[PDB]
């Protein structure tokens, strides 16, 4: 007789609204885990503080998508959530500035194709805007 | 410009099935289909080759009604000749086990009366008869508002339920028995769960659960007969999730809830403990609902018969288990076994030359083949041999010789 | 002694006038139950409500046979009331079309042909022809 | 959490893991909707589809990722899960909250 | 104690019909349950691990009143 | 029962090739009168035909399959009625009549 061991819990972001019963279980082992992870669809629609400005009514709402353990790392989160992916792709185009790999021209049209995005606040378009070097 | 034709087949498809749901959601439609899946999941789970026969007859309950209220009496209904005369009566035929009625019952008289000729044709016969009851029988529209009945007990006191309260009262009502709510028989259409060819059809299945091809559990205990007597040639084993009452592998349906998924119950509502109880109280075999399986339960076969009281006395109280025990359709089925059995093989013996004791030594010894009077009992083994005791008396009909007058009282397992 | 159980209902669509006592039973087993059906011979003639058009006095009547239980599929349905027939041979025109599996010369020739049959409805058949793409 | 549990097994030596999705407020609403602990789902896929089930196989334990408080809801669901785990002859284990 | 509970209840289905009077049941029960027994001199330490039990005790009556079942008890000491 | 494939042993390997002028090239005749296409040789299958069907400049044809004459019955859709589909289109193919 194996050992079978039945792990209980909120493994979602909200409840089913599928009878206990009628809910079926599922069978996990180190060959499959991910793949579990990927059937079971993990979403969270979350409200955190704003804390890329300076105002305390100003609230920001994710919405994050999960398939395996690493979409829970960081780059994931920043990936998800443009007000930060935003502020990454404005990181990479100041370090290719700064490091000389890219000319002016193409900083401007990059910048221009980075603050574009309609789903970005006009203030953090303008603190994105002020990190720009004045040459 | 695909994609503009492929919009064209999604409108094409919506005004297809849009018309599609209503010709599979017409009633006539949905009675025809019912009645002959429910045949089939009834017949399909049996085993022929354990001696288990069905016959079909095709037969509504307004022309039942028709020929019982034509003949003059009972023994002349065309049910009774199908039924009684060429069967059990029948020197050379066999007897009808029991029968199942696919039919829904209110408290109407026409349907009252139709269950008092089904009552004394089974008593005639010694075969129950099965069939369901409609949802208005407890005044409500449908099944799911079971939960919001407060007292079964207190709302079958009203007027409406004097004929009802009657037909309990009659002796002949232990050959009478009718389910609660039906179970469904088919999950709805869908392009992964139950696809169909060329056209992509997905059912669609309104606020109306009567959208649903619902079937009568009727079949359901139907099947359960069947299984007791392929197993042991007994029809005891049917009241229990582990003696043989369940009904396994019952049709489920997810779909979306308030923002979650849920799944249709099998049954229209999730009967609790203490509603089973009381519909079993009120008469009413009621096939419960595993809570999340696909799995529901027949606790008890209750007849429609009401048990009587007697005075709390020793006496008294055995008048009473008697009684009840005869309430009982898990042991009405060993008595009415055991009925056709010494039918038979009695006409058998017509003719030998055969004293009153040599009937009390011949019989004693025959009844011993179905006694089990050991010490500790093969638990579900004293299903094959369901009675633990047994007496059986034998006098002379004065004045008739050749005729006797038989006693036969048996003790069977609780 | 076997276990023989007499099933009583309502099998077909309409009642019999042979007698009760005159009409017979019928013996069914799983090596002849579709065998039971054909010889019963099933037939529903009913009225539903005609949703291919706008009109709630548009009514549309149909003769469904059944031989057996797969008659009560949705394929079967279709094939058995024009109405509906009509409009899955339409489907397959333009399916065939829009996957380029014929000329516009055959498709023009097999949408006379789907359309000819006279028991359709014109409002029916100009919300056929409006499918069609106008190349 | 779960996945470190099933990463620190071995599955070779006939050990084997089944997740169940239900919040404590669930469990509470089918052990109250039900008449019976019979009844109850978890004892349906605990009990019935396993220990009780001829050529089925029994479960070892029950894990919930739940933290207890003195509560009457926490302390009504303890009762419940004490009742199947005797049923089903296997422990229900758990975590016990600060407060 | 859970362990043995598990198998009682699967080798025992395997076993019904068979037949079997009390003795046999005392009898097979007991060669079964020395399967799982340790009693020896001195133990391999964490070896009565794999032998959790040290004692046992098996009776094995009969239910009165309808016959082939019975009342079996099982008591047993493990190591501590 | 091998006669219906170009692995199977339903192939016809070894045709007479002819290559002569066409609009300024040179073309083979093809050595049946046509080059059958998958969709006209599956149309000729359920005529109940038996189609060489010729490989696309091969020296090399094949039958796909050797359908009799005979039409397949349709069956109500049940599960008896399925059987007894299958049982029939058995009958009416060859590589099954000739065992």
């Amino acid at each position: 007789l194996p050992l079978k061991v039945l792990m209980l819990g909120d493994f979602t972001g909200q409840e089913d609204a599928r009878p206990l019963e009628q809910r079926a279980p599922i069978n996990v082992d180190k060959a499959n885990f991910n793949e579990v992870m990927a059937q079971q669809n993990l979403k969270v629609t979350l409200t955190a503080a704003d804390k890329l400005s300076a105002d305390p009514n100003a609230t920001m709402n994710v919405s994050l998508q999960f398939k395996n353990l690493n979409d829970f790392s960081p780059e994931s989160v920043v990936n998800q959530v443009p007000e930060l992916k935003k502020l990454l792709e404005l990181r990479s185009a100041l370090n290719a500035l700064k490091g000389p790999l890219g000319n002016l021209p193409a900083f401007r049209k990059k910048l221009q194709a980075l603050l574009a995005d309609e789903d970005g606040r006009k203030a953090l378009i303008k603190e994105l805007g002020l990190t720009e070097e004045t040459k | 410009d695909k994609a503009l034709v492929d919009a064209m087949i999604a409108e094409i498809d919506k005004r297809l099935s849009s018309q599609v749901n209503e010709i599979l959601h017409a009633k006539e439609f949905q009675k025809l289909e019912s009645s002959w899946r429910s045949l089939k999941f009834m017949v399909d789970r049996t085993d022929f080759r354990e001696n288990t026969r069905v016959e079909m007859l095709n037969a509504s309950k307004e022309d039942l009604q028709k020929d019982f209220e034509d003949a003059p009496e009972v023994t002349k209904s065309g049910l009774y000749k199908l039924v009684y005369s060429n069967e059990y009566g029948v020197f050379g035929g066999k007897p009808y086990g029991i029968i199942s009625a696919n039919y829904d019952f209110n408290v109407g008289p026409q349907d009252m009366e139709l269950l008092r000729k089904c009552a004394s044709v089974a008593a005639m016969a010694h075969a129950p008869f099965i069939g369901n009851a409609a949802p208005e029988v407890f005044g409500e529209e449908s099944f799911l508002k079971l939960p919001d009945l407060k007292d079964l007990k207190s709302l079958f006191e009203g007027p409406q339920y004097a004929r009802w309260h009657s037909f309990r009262e009659s002796e002949d009502a232990r050959y009478v028995g009718l389910a609660l709510p039906r179970f469904l028989l088919r999950l709805p259409y869908g392009e992964k769960t139950v696809p169909v060819k060329a056209f992509n059809f997905t059912e669609d299945v309104v606020g109306h659960h009567e959208r649903y091809l619902w079937g009568h559990a009727s079949v359901a205990l139907t099947s359960r007969v069947a299984d007791s007597f392929a197993k042991f040639r007994w029809s005891p084993n049917i009241i229990g999730p582990q003696s043989g009452g369940a009904v396994e592998n019952l049709p489920l349906h997810q779909y979306e809830a308030m923002g979650e998924i849920q799944t249709k119950i099998p049954t229209e509502v999730m009967l609790t403990e203490r509603r089973e109880f009381e519909l079993s109280e009120e008469g009413f075999i009621g096939l419960v609902f595993r809570k999340d399986s696909d799995n529901a339960a027949f606790f008890s076969a209750n007849s429609t018969q009401k048990p009587r009281f007697f005075g709390n006395t020793p006496e008294g109280k055995a008048a009473e288990t008697n009684y009840r025990l005869g309430t009982q359709l898990p042991y009405m089925f060993i008595m009415t076994r055991l009925a056709h059995y010494i039918k038979v093989l009695q006409r058998e013996q017509i003719g030998s030359w055969k004293e009153k004791s040599d009937l009390e030594r011949e019989l004693n010894h025959w009844l011993s083949q179905y006694i089990s009077d050991m010490d500790d009992p093969a638990p579900a083994v004293r299903s094959r041999r369901p009675l633990r005791a047994a007496r059986v008396v034998v006098e002379d009909v004065e004045g008739q010789p050749g005729w006797y007058r038989c006693s036969l009282q048996v003790r069977p397992h609780f």
